[PDB]
């Protein structure tokens, strides 16, 4: 009634950037698809002089 | 003899003490350093690393 009458008395929010580090770009891209052949190509150079040994031995 | 004392300058102190908070503590992140041994987040823009 009185003395303290005076003056006065969720679900998601779903944020997304967090606590994690600062990233950055550059745009002198992708030599890598050709030694991706360079790798296979050469594989098969192995293997084919691996037959020529076979081939003068069986000679 | 006199008595024993010890001395301080007041007004050097009031004025360091209005520079430093008014002033160092607001230069940009790069004239600042990490302590020999106090871990902060990795997130830059936190309070905890500023």
């Amino acid at each position: 009634a009185a003395a303290a009458m005076t003056a006065t008395r969720m679900p998601s929010s779903g944020s997304s950037p967090s606590v994690p580090s600062s990233i950055i770009a550059e745009e002198k891209l992708l030599a890598l698809l050709a030694e991706l052949e360079a790798l296979s190509r050469q594989l098969a150079a192995l293997t084919q002089q691996v037959s020529e040994l076979r081939e003068q031995q069986q000679q | 003899g006199n008595v024993y004392a010890m001395e301080i300058n007041l007004q050097a102190n009031l004025w360091k003490s209005f520079l430093y908070s008014n002033v160092a503590l607001y230069l940009p992140d790069s004239y600042k350093y990490t302590p020999a041994n106090v871990t902060l987040p990795a997130n830059t823009n936190t309070y905890e690393y500023m």
